[PDB]
């Protein structure tokens, strides 16, 4: 937790640099599952909140032996081209601690509705007379679009930085990097 | 006064094929005869296209069909013909100096790692590219190499690296046909999403004849991504070879008209005023003139 | 006139970079071929006019 890693997206030609880090940030969360653990933090330092812009660099906050198993793992073939890693560092003393959590949406009013046929035995008239279609969630949070091997549809995960605190909480990490009770240092 | 002609087309060189796709396994390679292909199917999310490969397959079947033709100084359309006289010898001269040594070199890496898999090369973990010479209708000579050595950034040397050379710089002299079939093979992952060209149902993709495809023109930008001498500010790479130094990812275009290193005043500038540029600037000069153009005076 | 049907120059830009061209010429008297002719496009060339 005391080590941290600073990871910038090296600019392409070709890709914007959203495309690249949705890249990366799929990639790290194959880490955590092969890998385990629940003790590796993220972190976003340029994370402009005007506009939810993500960003062009990007921190991982995790202790030394479990960053060595990290550089040393072999996904960093195929993502040399579009990164560079620093080392391993510290982070400073005074660093105030936030937590982070992953703020999911109820965007779709049908999958809600075809939830309930398996609960209730409702009509297709019924849920939609129940639960409208302003039940949508409208996040004005920034997000990352990923795909997964287990369920193919493509999701949105938002990402979002909690309040700054003055100390840090023990708790593990998902494995996304997200915190499930955990806080990472911000500077 | 050797003014520019009002038609200046270019003839295209360094010809590229559609780029089929099909699925297949790693380690099994070796037989790349009968792999089905993977075919653009209708999905609901509004309802785009989507391409996904089948669970028994991690990697791809990229084909395209590579011709080298040379005379790359002659203008099929020129409007002044002793200003296509001038141009002739122009190029003569930089033949003379290095006989496309360093152009071939980095056609050659692009023809090496599988930078024309877009999309296909950031989420591998493992490319390799056949490489085969195809002359009277048998394959000459052969190559097997991969897209994790040769890095997309950084230009190395390899013996085989060198082997591309003489032959690309003597179909681009003129001295003779080059005919290379590229197979590529990237494990992307099983049944991973895969995003091939698109067409203009909001999204429609791309395919031939029942089998996904990629454009002649978007295999040849990539092949065209040697553009290193723009002046490369906050660490980007290299860049397609375009009139005016354009991309359209960050949105700007490099190489601006109000210095003198674009495309059209440094071709003007040999040319025209008789003052040879840099030899690092004028390796982006005929980079242009081998993708051919719409140039000349409006 | 026979050199133009000799080299393929009616393949304008088809044969700027072909490796090998071959043209067969026929003749049609009564709906069968007559005498055949077969040339070889890459020895003859667009410029020399020979016998």
């Amino acid at each position: 937790m005391d080590h941290y890693l600073d990871i910038r997206l090296r600019p392409d030609p070709e890709f914007p640099p959203a495309q690249l880090m949705s890249v990366l940030f799929g990639k790290l969360h194959q880490a955590l599952v092969a890998q385990g653990g629940d003790r590796i933090g993220v972190s976003f330092p340029d994370l402009d909140e005007s506009r939810s812009r993500l960003g062009e660099r990007l921190r991982i906050h995790a202790s030394a032996d479990d960053l060595r198993a990290l550089l040393a793992r072999p996904w960093l073939e195929g993502l040399r081209d579009h990164l560079q890693f620093g080392e391993p560092a510290v982070v400073p003393h005074p660093t105030p601690y936030r937590q982070v959590s992953r703020v999911q949406a109820k965007s779709n009013p049908e999958r809600l509705r075809r939830r309930l046929m398996r609960r209730h035995d409702l009509s297709e008239e019924e849920a939609r007379k129940r639960i409208p279609d302003t039940v949508a969630r409208a996040l004005d949070l920034p997000f990352v679009t990923l795909r997964s091997q287990s369920t193919g549809q493509h999701f949105r995960l938002f990402i979002r930085h909690g309040p700054l605190q003055v100390t840090a909480e023990e708790g593990g990490f998902t494995c996304y990097g997200l915190s499930k009770g955990g806080f990472v240092p911000w500077f | 006064i050797l003014s520019t002609a009002s038609v200046l087309a270019f003839e295209r060189k360094l010809d590229p094929s559609d780029a089929l796709m099909s699925a297949g396994a790693w380690a099994q390679r070796d037989a790349s005869q009968e792999w089905p292909a993977v075919t653009v199917r209708e999905k609901s999310v509004q309802t785009v296209d989507v391409a996904n490969l089948p669970s028994d397959a991690d990697t791809l079947k990229v084909r395209f069909t590579l011709r080298v033709l040379g005379g790359a100084g002659t203008p099929s359309a020129c409007n002044d013909a002793a200003y296509r006289d001038k141009l002739l010898q122009t190029v003569a001269t930089y033949v003379n100096d290095q006989g496309f040594a360093e152009l071939a070199r980095r056609y050659a890496h692009n023809l090496a790692n599988a930078r024309f898999l877009w999309r296909n090369r950031v989420g591998a973990e493992a490319v390799e590219v056949r490489i085969n010479h195809i002359r009277q209708g048998e394959v000459a000579r052969a190559w097997r190499f991969d897209a994790l050595a040769i890095g997309l950034r950084d230009f190395k040397a390899d013996a085989e690296l060198d082997a591309l050379a003489e032959l690309i710089a003597s179909g681009l002299s003129g001295s003779g046909h080059v005919l290379l079939e590229v197979v590529a093979f990237a494990r992307i992952g099983d049944g991973q999403e895969v995003f091939p060209s698109q067409e203009l149902k909001s999204k429609t993709l791309y395919s031939v004849r029942d089998a996904a495809a990629i454009h002649s023109q978007k295999i040849g930008n990539a092949l065209r991504t040697i553009d290193t001498w723009y002046p490369d500010e906050d660490g980007l790479g290299p860049i397609a070879v375009e009139p005016y130094g354009s991309v359209t990812s960050q949105g700007k275009a490099y190489r601006q008209p109000k210095q003198k290193l674009d495309f059209y005043t440094l071709l003007d500038n040999w040319v025209l005023r008789d003052e040879a540029p840099a030899v690092e600037q004028q390796h982006y000069v005929i980079a242009n003139l081998i993708r051919g153009g719409v140039f000349g005076e409006a």
